[PDB]
């Protein structure tokens, strides 16, 4: 009897293109106001 | 009879490019998924 | 002076032969040596049943089976002993610790992992739990020291720094005298502004346990090589200097003729760029003692700059004459052929060199720039990048990544780069 | 500078001879493993026999053909 | 003259001797050119390759239809007693000495084979001509001296750090076993040494500071004997390549089987083989042969030429299985 | 089970019945693909969940428990961008490229954070 | 009784003997000392040296310059000393300084000797004369310390690589007789010796007119008919060199007794089966010492050479890739791993590891001809030729060597010109029905 490894899930595609498209969004408004 | 000195001769002949032609092929660095080897045949062809 | 001069001897000379008696090579060497520059006590905790153990490991050890000792110890109750048995299990697994892609520069050959360092953690780990006195209070002696500090450097080999410093300041608060542990606190630090931090806790929280140190050195000011802790942190890095000159009078009084002062010396006029004083000052120091060996790469770097190639060719000739297989013989050796323009073949005795320690001072750069000259432009950058990661404190190792990527059409991560240089010497008019 | 005083790591006087560096290319080799790659589909095979001798001659007569299915239902030949 | 004996594949202070020649002739400042019979005594034994079956045939091509001097040993004293012959050789001779005293150093050592390549050896002839603003003599590839020097270049860029070190142990020690020798004493001042070397020796750039300590490392390594001697390996006292070997040897053997020539040394030097230079020269067993077979020594005869045809028959890859019988 | 409802997008039932495994493996299971897997899943729920403090210290005590990993390296830099510590984040990914080759999705985040470190004019 | 007292007095000398040799970082003896007290049978520190703290100074200066392989940085330091103690010191780092370095010079040469068959050398030669003329004991005096008997070691280990022999030995004899147990001594007079007349000749010399310094040995011990390097003198030279056998067996039950777990003693008593032609027996007292002693690179040559005459590939296997993980460096390890790749058929892979394992110690000659043999295989009987001559070149006393040759010929129709070969062979062993 012997175990394999239990699942693990790690960072997506969907979220961090999620988190690349919002820091877009603070890299590119902070510059109107300046 | 197989002349030693020619032999080593061609020996050190092969190594000697061999350290130059080392970053060629698998060795990439990060930043830059595109290894060096087609740095230059894209450079061969953008004035040719 | 006076008797503090005569303390220091009785105690040094410890520090000289329990440290080369329980197998620790690069401590005694820089401890006795120290005696010569200066101007049988014996005793340990050991059984007849186990004394004849420490003989069959110490003499297995010496003979260079590192191995066999391991087995020959599985079960030994002893405080320190099993520190020899785990420091033999330790070196085993690390000839073999070569990692894949540094191992091809290593080599050029072009062709379980770790787990047994988490299995000595945790060996060690138990053992001091379960074992009689802990560090606390006036319990603990020489032995002690010894698990802790190799505790300390196999803390380092998995990046945890943060309680490496812990195990380490712990081990030296225990036993001092010991100048190999210090050199591992050093690679620690990898910034500024935390050395005055563990400058403040030196001076306020740290204490020494006098009952293992003889009179006027558990006090940290009267200690003679906090001075020389305090040395070598302001070369590796400048900074904002407290008591640095003041500090480096006294002991230049003290140890006379000492050539590693000396050449600590000399070497920080290298430091400042003033090559005419840095050639005297290494001039003599061959005089003195044409054997020693260590630091002479340094002498080979400034004569590369002056380009008297006349010169350096003699020291090249002197130097392999008398050993051909140090690192620094062959880091000369590779110093020589640049200076000739053969780019090419310095590789090839850098790479040498480079598998005698593979942890050695800025070598690792030296070989990247001559990549440089052979427009590799990618076997010199990810060998720049070795530097890093051995020693973040090196100013060419950064430098040369950010100049690379320069001539890279990306000039993004550059920036990052010359940063972190930056913040390490600001003083530097071209970075 | 400081370089031969610490200790914390394999060395150059640690191994015996230090002029065995000229070589420090064996410590990277694959030695070969014990049985199939003697045969350089055929080495399975190959072991699959050399294993397959340490029968019975009425054990290995059940297991010439035998086959079992994956739901557990057993074809014998 | 005499000393342990080993082959080398690299430059042997016996050839820097004619590199030495070489630079003054084509150098042209001194006006010293040095007779051709000189350089086909010395040269001519380093060409490589002359063969030599131990029985079966004799002299079928070995023979040389004009008589040629006996090849010369790699030593000081028999290189010298060459030019010294000659009335003028004096001026030759010293012109080597000189050279010799001015090579202080393996750096000096690189700048006379620096300047060879850049300057002296040319590929071609097509390039003699438009090289008509050249103050030395120019040499093509093709040529006498050019094929050699061409190998002796070769030889210098084949090895790393430790066969220069070599070079230059043993080329001190070399010139050290001429200094004491009574010749040496006959030449112990002749001013015209300090002329020449002092030709060469300018624009060493510094003479105040460095010049003090230059000192220093030449004389700590060498043998001041003031306290115990730095200790190193056991070197050899001479050496020779293959090819120079082979010369020497079928003159030997030519010689005795039916200008003076050395055989006591060349027989002493021969005898101080490491026993692998053996295996790489084959033909050191068949010289006891034909020695053995003089004496009438039955035995002797037996294992030597046994000796002989196992080397010889691995080296080549033709089968002469079929000659070791005959 | 905390895996499962973890994919059913719950994040809730999840988080307790992981922590109930661990809870009841605190003495045992020191290594071996089992504490690290349960303590990552665990931080990889927080960080869903938004909490990245005790994120940032889990993920932590995961990393010195074992270095070589690039997943480690790489969320623990995807946790730092979630916040500003871009000084402390970029080494991170830097390593965890050099572990894995391609990690094309840290590519991407370590290539905003350099368009993050151009945009910065930090002293 | 008297067998429990003496077993009391071999633990403290034994505990004595490898103090000072390893204090005097010396490991040939050493390692031997404290291994042969470990496999002792079951039943403070002991420290002294007459050295002044001043020059006790030096000593430490001395003693961690020498282990971290700077030779001859500690020579200059420690070259006005006058102490015995450390002026052995000196020379020995001048004498390992030059071995060192000449293992450097060479090491594309394989082959090591002079055909036929210094100066700097005979430098330290004369410093020992000169000291040793200087001091007020010059040996033959009761008050003999061991710092003049260790110092006698390093002149007859000096002279005999001058090829001075007959002299050595009186050197060792007299470094013997003032201070024994010292193994790496005894070696050194064990390679002097050629022939087996020779060894019945020392052998009286060790009985008749030959004693201890009773003064520096403890007592009950310098007996010789008590001693042990006289018993272990018995076991070692009379059966490497295969010499007649006397006064061997009732010593050899007798180091049983005495020595019951040691490693080196089983292995050699494991040899002695394998010398015998006794493959059987061998095999079982080779398995103990691998159960015991897993961590041994230095009989383990044979039990190799065993396994592949027994065939098991499959044990073979076992063995080659336990090995190789132990370091790739000793002489051994490297011929362990080429049996079991010669076992399957992969001669041009194995063929070079024999030269890698000749390359490490060119003292094992036995590689040379395992060299050969490959080479037949290989269909090339040109390269094969040679490869023998070579073993029989560095010593003609070797009956494989020519065998293997003679056979090289025969495989081609070279019946007679392999005459002599088997010829020459038939003196080496004349008893046998093979040849």
């Amino acid at each position: 009897m012997i175990r394999r490894a239990p699942t693990t899930l790690q960072l997506s595609h969907d979220d961090v293109t999620s988190l690349i498209d919002d820091l877009n969004e603070q890299k590119l408004k902070q510059q109107l106001n300046i | 009879k197989l002349d030693e000195f020619l032999m080593l001769s061609e020996q050190y002949k092969s190594r000697l490019p061999k350290i130059r032609k080392l970053g060629w092929n698998r060795f990439k660095p990060i930043g830059i998924n595109k290894t060096m080897y087609e740095l230059e045949m894209l450079r061969s062809r953008a004035r040719a | 002076q006076d008797k503090i001069i005569h303390d220091i001897r009785i105690q040094l000379r410890k520090a000289a032969t329990e440290l080369s008696r329980w197998k620790l090579y690069g401590s005694s060497k820089w401890a006795a040596e120290a005696l010569a520059g200066l101007a049988p006590q014996n005793g340990f905790g050991l059984s007849e049943t186990e004394y004849d153990l420490y003989l069959l490991g110490s003499t297995l050890f010496d003979a260079k089976e590192f191995d066999r000792c391991v087995f020959f110890l599985k079960d030994v109750t002893n405080p320190y002993l099993k520190f020899l048995k785990l420091y033999s299990k330790f070196l085993s697994w690390d000839k073999k610790s070569q990692e894949s892609m540094e191992n091809i520069l290593t080599t050029g050959k072009f062709t379980e992992s770790q787990s047994n360092i988490s299995s000595i953690l945790k060996e060690i780990n138990t053992f001091l739990e379960s074992y009689e006195i802990k560090i606390d209070d006036d319990e603990a002696d020489l032995g002690l020291a010894l698990l802790y500090y190799l505790r300390g450097v196999i803390l380092k080999q998995e990046k945890n720094i943060s309680k490496a410093m812990s195990s380490f300041l712990k081990s030296l608060s225990c036993y001092s005298f010991n100048w190999s542990c210090w050199l591992e606190l050093m690679d620690c630090l990898q910034k500024v502004d935390d050395a005055l931090l563990l400058n403040n806790y030196l001076y306020q929280n740290f204490q020494f346990k006098f009952s293992e140190n003889l009179g006027s050195q558990r006090t940290i000011e009267f200690n003679i090589m906090i001075k020389f802790f305090k040395l070598k942190v302001f070369e590796e890095l400048n900074g904002q200097l407290e008591d640095y000159f003041e500090d480096l009078e006294f002991l230049l009084q003290v140890f006379p003729n000492f050539t590693f002062l000396k050449a600590y010396n000399a070497t920080i006029s290298y430091n400042n760029l003033d090559y005419v004083t840095a050639e005297s000052r290494f001039d003599d120091i061959v005089k003195q003692d044409p054997y020693r060996l260590n630091d002479l790469e340094t002498y080979s770097n400034i004569l590369y700059v002056m380009q008297k190639n006349s010169k350096l060719a003699y020291l090249a000739q002197f130097v392999s004459q008398i050993d051909r297989f140090r690192p620094e013989t062959c880091c000369i050796i590779a110093n020589y052929y640049s200076a000739r323009q053969e780019h090419e073949k310095s590789i090839m005795y850098f790479r040498r060199a480079l598998t005698l320690d593979k942890k050695t001072t800025n070598a690792w750069t030296l070989m990247g720039h001559e990549f440089v000259e052979l427009s590799n432009s990618h076997a010199a950058i990810e060998c720049y990048r070795r530097a890093v990661d051995i020693c973040p404190r090196d100013f060419k190792a950064w430098f040369g990544l950010g100049q690379a990527y320069a001539l890279l059409d990306m000039h993004l991560y550059s920036l990052y780069y010359f940063q972190k240089a930056c913040t390490l010497k600001p003083w530097d008019r071209r970075i | 500078s400081s370089s031969s005083y610490r200790d914390s790591y394999f060395q150059y006087r640690h191994l015996p001879a230090p002029h065995h560096i000229l070589y420090a290319e064996w410590n990277q080799d694959i030695l070969a493993l014990p049985d199939e790659v003697a045969n350089i589909m055929t080495s399975e095979q190959n072991s699959n026999r050399y294993w397959n001798s340490f029968h019975d001659e009425d054990d290995w007569n059940l297991f010439n053909g035998m086959e079992l299915e994956s739901n557990g239902v057993v074809t014998f030949a | 003259k005499y000393g342990p004996l080993g082959i080398t594949n690299f430059i042997t202070p016996y050839d820097l001797c004619i590199l030495i020649l070489i630079h003054a002739h084509c150098s042209q400042d001194n006006g010293i050119s040095v007779p051709t019979a000189v350089f086909l005594r010395l040269i001519s034994p380093t060409r490589p390759s002359l063969e030599w079956n131990p029985l079966l045939k004799d002299n079928s091509n070995l023979r040389s239809s004009s008589i040629v001097p006996p090849p010369v040993l790699p030593i000081l004293d028999n290189i010298i007693r060459i030019l010294l012959d000659d009335k003028d050789g004096n001026k030759i001779a010293l012109t080597l000495m000189g050279y010799l005293e001015a090579i202080n150093g393996l750096d000096s050592i690189n700048r006379l084979m620096m300047d060879l390549e850049k300057n002296c050896l040319v590929n071609n002839y097509r390039s003699m001509k438009m090289r008509t603003t050249s103050t030395r003599r120019q040499m093509t590839r093709a040529s006498f001296l050019g094929t050699f020097l061409s190998t002796c270049i070769r030889k210098y860029q084949i090895g790393d750090f430790e066969m220069r070190e070599t070079i230059w142990i043993n080329l001190q020690n070399f010139k050290t076993v001429f200094k004491h020798t009574p010749l040496w004493l006959r030449f112990k001042d002749n001013v015209h040494i300090q002329k020449v070397k002092n030709c060469l020796l300018a624009n060493d750039e510094i003479s105040v500071e460095d010049q003090q300590m230059v000192e220093f490392f030449q004389h700590f390594n060498n043998g001041n004997d003031a306290d115990s001697k730095t200790m190193n390996e056991e070197n050899y006292g001479t050496l020779i390549s293959i090819q120079h070997l082979q010369s020497i040897v079928n003159r030997q053997i030519v010689n005795w089987l039916d200008y003076e020539e050395q055989s006591g040394l060349v027989f002493d030097l021969l005898d101080t083989l490491s026993l692998n230079d053996a295996t790489k020269f084959p033909l050191i067993f068949i010289l006891k042969y034909l020695e053995a077979i003089k004496e009438n020594s039955y035995q002797t005869a037996l294992d030597s030429l046994h000796n002989y045809f196992d080397y010889k028959s691995t080296g080549n890859s033709q089968n002469y299985f079929h000659i070791s019988l005959l | 089970m905390g895996v499962m409802y973890f994919k059913k997008n719950e994040f809730v039932k999840a988080k307790k019945y992981l922590k109930k495994a661990l809870e009841v493996v605190k003495d045992l299971d020191p290594s071996s693909r089992t504490t690290i897997s349960i303590q990552l899943n665990l931080g990889h729920t927080y960080r869903k969940l938004n909490e990245n403090e005790i994120a940032i210290k889990c993920f932590r005590c995961v990393l010195e428990k074992n270095d070589k990993n690039s997943e480690i390296h790489c969320s623990l830099g995807y946790l730092y961008l979630k916040t500003k510590k871009l000084q402390k984040a970029i080494d991170h990914l830097h390593k965890s490229l050099y572990l894995k080759p391609n990690n094309s999705s840290a590519t991407a985040l370590l290539k905003n954070a350099l368009e993050l470190n151009v945009t910065l004019s930090l002293d | 009784d008297s067998q429990d007292k003496i077993i009391h007095d071999i633990r403290i000398q034994l505990r004595k003997a490898a103090t000072e040799l390893s204090r005097w970082k010396l490991y040939g003896s050493s390692k031997w000392a404290a291994e042969a007290l470990a496999g002792l049978a079951e039943a403070i520190p002991q420290n002294g040296f007459g050295l002044s703290e001043t020059e006790y100074d030096l000593y430490l200066l001395g003693s961690t310059l020498f282990d971290a392989k700077e030779f001859d940085r500690c020579v200059f330091f420690l070259k006005d000393v006058t102490n015995p103690y450390l002026k052995f010191l000196k020379l020995y780092s001048k004498f390992l300084s030059w071995d060192k370095k000449s293992q450097e010079s060479m090491e594309n040469i394989l082959t090591t000797g002079k055909f036929t068959d210094q100066s700097n050398i005979s430098s330290i030669l004369k410093e020992i004369n000169t000291f040793l003329e200087s001091y007020e004991i010059k040996i033959d005096d009761d008050e003999a310390d061991l710092g003049l008997a260790l110092l006698y070691y390093l002149r007859g280990v000096i002279l005999k690589q001058e090829k001075n022999i007959s002299k050595a030995m009186s050197s060792f004899l007299k470094s013997l007789s003032c201070y024994s147990f010292n193994w790496s001594c005894w070696l050194e007079l064990m390679d002097c010796l050629q022939k087996v007349d020779d060894a019945l000749l020392l052998n009286n010399y060790l009985y008749q007119n030959f004693q201890f310094k009773f003064s520096e040995n403890l007592g009950s011990q310098r007996t010789i008919e008590f001693n042990i390097m006289i018993k272990f003198f018995k076991l070692k030279v009379f059966e490497e060199l295969n010499g007649q056998l006397e006064d061997y067996f009732e010593d050899l039950e007798f180091l049983l007794q005495v020595f019951p777990n040691f490693t080196f003693l089983k292995a050699y008593n494991a040899t002695i089966s394998y010398n015998n032609l006794d493959y059987v027996t061998a095999e079982s007292r080779f398995d103990d010492i691998v159960k015991q002693d897993p961590y041994r690179l230095n009989d383990l040559e044979t039990y190799s050479n065993i396994l592949y005459v027994m065939q098991k590939n499959s044990k073979l296997a076992y063995l080659a890739q336990f090995v190789s993980q132990i370091d790739r460096f000793r002489p051994e390890t490297c011929c362990i791993i080429a049996n079991y790749y010669s076992a399957r058929q992969e001669h041009e892979k194995s063929i070079m590891y024999f030269r890698r394992a000749l390359t490490l110690d060119k003292k094992t000659t036995n590689a040379w001809t395992l060299m050969g043999h490959e080479f037949v295989e290989l269909s090339n009987s040109h390269a094969a030729i040679e490869c023998y001559r070579r073993a029989v070149d560095i010593c003609p006393r070797d009956f494989k060597a020519w065998f293997g040759l003679g056979q090289a010929y025969a495989l081609l129709d070279m019946h007679l010109y392999s005459l002599y070969y088997f010829q020459k062979a038939c003196t080496l062993k004349p008893w046998d029905r093979r040849i």
